[PDB]
RNA sequence: UAAUUGCGAUAACGAACGAGACCUUAACCUACUAAAUAGUGGUGCUAGCAUUUGCUGGUUAUCCACUUCUUAGAGGGACUA
RNA sequence: GACGGAGCCAGCGAGUCUAACCUUGGCCGAGAGGUCUUGGUAAUCUUGUGAAACUCCGUCGUGCUGGGGAUAGAGCAUUGUAAUUAUUGCUCUUCAACGAGGAAUUCCUAGUAAGCGCAAGUCAUCAGCUUGCGUUGAUUACGUCCCUGCCCUUUGUACACACC
């Protein structure tokens, strides 16, 4: 009796939403997912390489949602991160803009974002119906 | 205090001599009470006017008009 | 019980424990005695909580340490050296997954086993400073019984602190083997050999 | 129509705005469910109104929450003010004043102040010291 | 053991030299008339309830 | 009849003050709408430097600070009346700008 | 501590001795009373005149003083 | 004169009461805790009434409050030069009257419900009508006006309404309202003046002050009677209306006294606990029944009480 | 007493600077004035799911209403009641 | 506790006119950064400064180890007329002491200490610095004159550049 992603979890819809995005797989990912760092602020690459990049798809997809319209300077100052200078304090760094774009345009080519006017990305109608009805399956998963 | 910002001028000035310039320091309190604007005391004069006094017994009566 | 749906879920575990009985997390406060005299109206349970972080003022007069729950009082002294100074959520996780050690390792209550603890870790005579010219001695003195309950939580976790600094053991577990020792005193908590170390020097020093 | 009010909580610079108006009996905090906001163990923290007074008496309010600024912890002691002040509120301006007054016996039986904020404010910070009351170290020699 | 539970009437006055032992007038919590004064290191008030393993030491002024 | 906008300035509160208390006053003896003014936050410029002019004693820090309070009121009004305003409300200290959209 | 001045000790002494019909036992209206027959130019000095004015009138019920 | 229970519900001097005329169960308390709670009697050995509405509105102390006959429109004047119209039920201002330079010291609304009056701080009357047009202001007291009272004038609603007023420059001034100008002046008493109060049928005055006696006026001859001494401080002054007595609320607890005639009827003292003899707690507000069977009596420790008229033995 | 801060005593009396008072800031105001350069609610248009009312959103010339939160200005409040 | 994902929240402020500042958004690039535009003389735009510590789920595992990141080599960029004794930034590789610190000694009584980052200042570029700000937020006193000193009174003095 009403259903939306604000209604049901973070993780739990971000891993059945990543789930889902690994079962359909029409995701035309960059050949350097395996290379990258995702930030210079990392120094380790991912360790889930077969479903980080559909578990950022899955995180950007909701935070299209959540918000009304934010572009890659957004996404890359909200999953940079606390870099290591060495013996100098840590300051904050922003993320990939290549894997953010990549993950954006990938998410536009399925049809889930598009342009949004005075600049900017917004959530689509087949992306807000698709991310409703597994946030409802989400809701119902339960015995 | 802000009364010294509020009432006090000072001034200084470098006066040129033959040996080594004088430093003049002048500081001038105004009075209060002849301002005409802002306040007219320092904050800590309570000045109190004093009252007026009347026979009690008065003669207890009623006016008609 | 008369449970009440909405849309919102609020779900019937909650629902039902703490409509019922305000607990801890599912924890009865009831039906807990502090065992031995001389620490009653110190040690603080008789008001329960939910979740020992609160923003209660404790340091402004002189004794509302005193009237803080003790629980609190445990997280907060969970809380020390520069590391970890600051990271009272993560305290309340190590002091709930403490807890849970101590259910799992014996059926009673856990708030009781931190209860005897305490009572059997505080240090009923300490020692204090003498002037005395030449050796500079120490006296034997009693101890104020707020005294006792903080000396008591400061050895605990003082204890658990040095007992898992380098090892498997992580600090929930190692807090709860301590509780479980102080509360059945068997010559092995850090906690009471302190107690038992400034008991005998108070003996010989008297 | 709509019998709503306004109310809201503040701790260090949290403000939390709760609308609170004659409804099914719903309590949401940023448009989603009190039973999802992300303290972890504060979940107990913002039920402590709901649950203290009995959920009895929410069964026919619809409590919203707009919050702003502070850090996770401001915003979870600030949602508990407004679910509890916005409760005060609404048994003040409608319904009866035992009511009202024992839910006030309870709250201040029990309380962390809760309908009262808390005047802690941060200092100002002081030169001579990276902190407000701390000063650099000094050496003598 | 002889463990004694003693109970305050009075506080007489802060000594020691660093000042922080109490003196305090105590009752024993059997005897009303039976009542000495004791050194405490802790902070104390009036209606508390000590612990003594030995109760006639009778100590007076820190140095 | 045009629609524009006053916007005023200063450092000064109590100036500041009654030339928004003469606006409003003269405004209103003119009604337009009614057009009660807008307060915004005030900025605060902040300069933080030494006392000493060497480098010697104690590291004593001095903040001076100087205070903008910026105000503005919305008019629509004739040609000569946004004039008579303009030129008549004039006192020191405050700027008074204004902008025809 | 809370010692009063000779400021306030002054002012209310003179306000005792010569507005004693007039004054009241409580604060507030005390403090408007001394707002109205007292050009003081401080909020929090008023509220100190005022309170050790019924301070001085809870004295003077209680008996004769000195001062 | 029995106590028939206590009535808590306050945190500060309870200043004013008043009860309705068209329903006879509900009780007004406007007190120093800023607030003005609406009471439905109960009749219960203690809890003679419960609360059952609060109003607030106010940013200071409210001091008077005043019902119309009926008990749909409740003023209240308030120390933050505030004037405010609410209903009872469901409680929103209906309206509210500023233009006072200072605190506000009483207001009253005629008999037909169509005009206010109110007397305050800065030496001044307003009168105003229902909708907040300021009709007209009085001047004349060089002091402190401690407080109006309205008073009706003969059957069927003749075309005058008369007004009394006191002033802390040992003045009373009795008014006519039909082209706004002054009728009767009354001088004569010793020191500062607090309370008055006028007849039900309207031609008596009762007034009071500080050093405890009471004078007696008479409009219709315009004369002077007498004067009483209570020996203390007299705060509230009351009519018991169908039984026509005088009740003084004074700084030790109650004086109530009889017209016909002239004898003392009851040193009203209330059981106090706790406190020392130089710290009794005094009285601060009085007010009658709509039959006058019920005097409710406010007391400075947050405490209203009643005791009902019932015969001696 | 934080304070030659006061009570008092008194060959001293009456004063002055300093302290305090003062000024700024942080706290309270569902009391005033307001405000698409801060918001909120409703109304239109529109998107999902549920559909049975609803829930989550978006929307500048869609207006309307308000100032609780935000800003200020004028005040009030604590004076150890 | 390190790392890897996700969750995800501040406040103080600064910013271009005859100059070229803060930069959104789109695209290229592993990254730093570059390019095409846009908004802002500013409660409007940068900016909800989506900050970090934290929260959750996972990898590691008492191993100087995935702790630690000094010292080195190679390359790619930016600022600048000019970077060679590397301006800085980024990438890969090198992976040292350090296993909680002796005599001593500093600061601190509540939103304080401490942890955590951010803004501004100097600034073409360069923060491990300072000045402010907010986030998370303990313990232990509520005293004493023992050490170090300070104020008042009395007292002694062969001191007055005055106990050096
Ligand atoms: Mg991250
Ligand atoms: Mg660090
Ligand atoms: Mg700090
Ligand atoms: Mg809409
Ligand atoms: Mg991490
Ligand atoms: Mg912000
Ligand atoms: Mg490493
Ligand atoms: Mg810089
Ligand atoms: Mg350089
Ligand atoms: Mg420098
Ligand atoms: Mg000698
Ligand atoms: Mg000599
Ligand atoms: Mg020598």
């Amino acid at each position: 009796p009403g259903v939306s992603v604000r209604d049901v979890a973070a993780q739990d819809f971000i891993n059945a939403y990543a789930s889902f995005l690994q079962r359909q797989g029409k995701l035309e990912v960059p050949g350097y997912v395996d290379i990258v760092k995702t930030s210079s602020g990392n120094e380790m690459p991912p360790q889930d390489a077969e479903g980080w990049f559909y578990k950022r798809a899955a995180s950007v997809a909701r935070h299209i949602y959540m918000r009304k319209q934010v572009g890659v300077g957004k996404l890359n100052k909200l999953y940079g991160g606390a870099k290591s200078r060495g013996v100098r304090p840590y300051k904050h760094i922003d993320a990939s803009g290549s894997i953010n774009r990549k993950v954006l345009q990938a998410l536009e080519k399925i049809g889930i974002v598009e342009i949004s006017p005075k600049g900017g990305r917004r959530i689509s109608e087949n992306g807000q119906r698709d991310l409703d009805r597994i946030a409802a399956q989400t809701l119902e998963e339960d015995e | 205090g802000q009364p010294v910002n509020d009432f006090i001028d000072t001034a200084t000035r470098h006066v040129l001599m033959r040996q080594g310039v004088l430093g003049i320091k002048v500081k001038i309190m105004r009075d209060p009470a002849k301002s005409r604007t802002g306040p007219k005391a320092l904050p800590d004069a309570v000045t109190i006017i004093e009252p007026k006094e009347e026979e009690p017994i008065l003669a207890p009566s009623v006016k008609d008009y | 019980f008369t449970p009440v749906v909405l849309a919102t879920p609020i779900p019937e575990e909650v629902q039902q424990a703490q409509t019922e009985i305000k607990l801890f997390n599912k924890w009865s406060f009831e039906e807990v005695e502090v065992k031995d005299a001389s620490l009653v109206d110190y040690v603080q349970v008789r008001q329960p909580i939910f979740v020992a972080h609160t923003a209660g003022r404790y340091a402004n007069k002189r004794f509302r340490k005193a009237q803080c729950p003790i629980i609190e009082r445990l997280t907060n002294s969970l809380m020390m050296n520069g590391r970890n100074n600051g990271k009272k959520l993560k305290a309340v996780r190590i002091i709930k997954h403490t807890l849970d050690i101590i259910n799992v390792l014996t059926d009673q209550n856990p708030i009781q086993v931190v209860v005897d603890a305490i009572t059997n870790t505080g240090p009923r005579e300490d020692t204090t400073r003498v002037g005395g010219g030449g050796a500079a001695r120490r006296q034997a003195v009693d101890v104020s019984p707020l005294r006792r309950v903080n000396q008591a939580i400061a050895l605990l976790t003082i204890g658990a602190r040095e007992a898992a600094f380098r090892n498997i053991k992580t600090i929930a577990e190692t807090l709860a083997e301590e509780l479980i020792n102080a509360a059945k005193g068997s010559s092995t908590s850090y906690a009471i050999k302190k107690k038992d170390e400034l008991e005998r020097v108070a003996k010989s020093n008297r | 129509a709509v019998p709503s009010v306004q109310t809201f909580g503040k701790k260090k610079s949290a403000t939390a705005v709760a609308h609170v108006k004659a409804g099914k009996g719903l309590i949401k905090v940023n448009g989603s469910p009190i039973t999802l906001v992300e303290p972890e163990i504060l979940r107990f923290k913002v039920y402590e109104p709901l649950l203290l007074v009995g959920l009895d008496k929410f069964s026919n309010i619809d409590i919203r929450v707009r919050v702003t600024g502070g850090g996770h912890v401001s915003q979870v002691y600030a949602i508990r003010q407004a679910i509890a002040k916005g409760l005060v509120a609404y048994h003040q301006k409608y319904v009866d004043e035992q009511s009202k007054n024992e839910l006030k016996k309870a709250f201040t039986s029990y309380d962390r102040t809760l309908l009262i904020a808390d005047s802690r404010r941060p200092e100002p910070k002081k030169f001579g010291g990276k902190g407000a009351r701390s000063r650099f170290q000094k050496s003598y020699r | 053991t002889p463990v004694t539970l003693a109970k305050v009437i009075k506080v007489l006055g802060r000594t020691g030299s660093r000042g922080g032992v109490t003196q305090v007038r105590v009752e024993f919590l059997e005897d009303t008339s039976r009542t000495i004064v004791r050194n405490v290191k802790g902070p104390v008030r009036e209606n508390d309830i000590l612990v003594l393993m030995e109760s006639e030491r009778e100590a007076r002024r820190l140095r | 009849i045009i629609k524009i906008r006053i916007t005023l300035t200063s450092t000064k509160v109590k100036q500041l003050e009654n030339v928004s208390s003469n606006i409003v006053k003269n405004a209103e003896q003119h009604n337009l709408v009614k057009k009660g003014p807008v307060r915004l936050p005030t900025k605060v410029l902040k300069i933080s430097t030494r006392k000493t002019p060497n480098g010697e004693g104690s590291k004593t820090w001095e903040t001076y600070e100087m205070r903008i309070h910026k105000r503005y009121i919305d008019l629509e009004a004739p040609v000569q009346i946004v004039k008579r305003i303009t030129q008549i409300t004039i006192e020191p200290g405050v700027d008074v700008e204004v902008v025809v959209a | 501590g809370r010692v009063r001045t000779k400021t306030v000790k002054r002012a209310s002494k003179a306000l005792i001795e010569r507005y004693y019909p007039k004054l009241t036992l409580d604060f507030q209206t005390n403090k408007r009373l001394c707002d109205e027959i007292a050009t003081i130019q401080s909020k929090r000095l008023r509220n100190k005149i005022a309170g050790y004015t019924t301070h001085l009138m809870k004295r003077i019920q209680k008996g004769p003083v000195r001062g | 004169l029995v106590l028939r229970g206590t009535l808590e519900g306050h945190n500060g001097w309870v200043t004013s009461l008043a009860t309705s005329a068209g329903q006879p169960n509900l009780l007004l308390s406007a007190s120093r805790d800023k607030t003005l709670i609406s009471w439905k009697l109960t009749g219960d050995d203690q809890k003679f009434g419960v609360p059952v509405r609060s109003f607030k509105g106010h940013s200071h102390i409210v001091q008077d409050c005043t019902l119309t006959a009926d008990g749909a429109y409740a003023l209240s004047a308030s120390w933050d030069k505030t004037l405010r119209l609410w209903d009872v039920a469901t409680g929103e201002t209906y309206q509210r009257f500023v233009g006072h330079k200072s605190d506000v010291m009483s207001v009253d609304i005629d008999k037909k419900a169509s005009m206010i009056i109110s007397g305050s701080r800065d030496k001044t009357i307003k009168v105003w009508t229902i909708k907040g047009q300021c009709l007209a202001t009085l001047l004349g007291h060089n002091d402190w006006v401690s407080q109006v009272r309205v008073v009706p004038n003969e059957k069927a609603d003749d075309d005058s309404v008369t007004i009394i007023s006191a002033g802390n420059d040992k003045m009373v001034k009795a008014w006519n309202l039909n082209q706004f100008q002054i009728e009767a002046d009354f001088i004569g008493h010793n020191s500062n003046i607090n309370t008055l109060t006028a007849s039900p049928d309207g031609t008596l005055i009762a007034s009071a002050g500080k050093d405890g006696e009471i004078m007696l006026w008479n409009l219709a001859a315009k004369k002077a009677m007498y004067t009483l001494s209570a020996q203390d401080e007299v705060f509230s002054l009351a009519f018991s209306p169908n039984r026509y007595w005088l009740a003084a609320a004074t700084a030790t607890g109650i004086k109530v006294f009889s017209l016909d005639p002239q004898y003392l009827v009851d040193d009203l003292r209330p059981e106090f606990a706790g406190y020392s003899k130089a710290a009794e707690p005094h009285a601060v507000s009085l007010a009658w029944s709509a039959d006058g069977q019920t005097l409710f009596a406010g007391y400075t420790d947050n405490v209203i009480r009643v005791w009902q008229v019932m015969t001696a033995n």
